[PDB]
């Protein structure tokens, strides 16, 4: 199915992928966190300006 | 409408920072801007659950494949 290609991997290749999986996720989540933080800043800055203006 | 997230907001979050500045967020009320903010956060969580769900299956796919060979 989704991961059919794993049937072509050597036994070690599978272990190697299991080795890297956590760190690979942590990088993914960090890039996500950075992405949305920078998307919010414009909005958060505006609200701060509203709060200071009123 | 129920829990509506405007399509433009989704597009915005997926785009790059280059045209950020030209957003006239001043035009909105404070409640609408708090609305937008909280929606982005939902968008984060969606994408997060997708990411974290993929790695569930992927990990499970790998371990299943190892056992198979054994
Ligand atoms: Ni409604």
């Amino acid at each position: 199915g989704e991961f059919e290609f794993l049937k072509f991997l050597t036994f070690d290749d599978l272990n190697q992928r299991l080795c890297n999986i956590d760190h690979e996720m942590e990088l993914e989540i960090e890039q996500l966190n950075k992405k949305y933080n920078a998307k919010r800043q414009p909005i958060v800055d505006a609200m701060n300006a509203k709060r200071k203006r009123q | 409408l129920l829990e509506e997230i405007p399509k433009w907001l989704a597009v915005y979050s997926e785009a790059d920072s280059s045209k950020d500045h030209l957003l006239q967020f001043n035009m909105f009320s404070l409640p609408e801007l708090e609305g937008f903010d909280s929606m982005l956060v939902r968008l984060f969580k969606q994408e997060l659950g997708t990411i974290v769900g993929f790695y569930e299956r992927y990990r499970r796919a790998l371990i299943l494949e190892k056992n198979r060979r054994a």
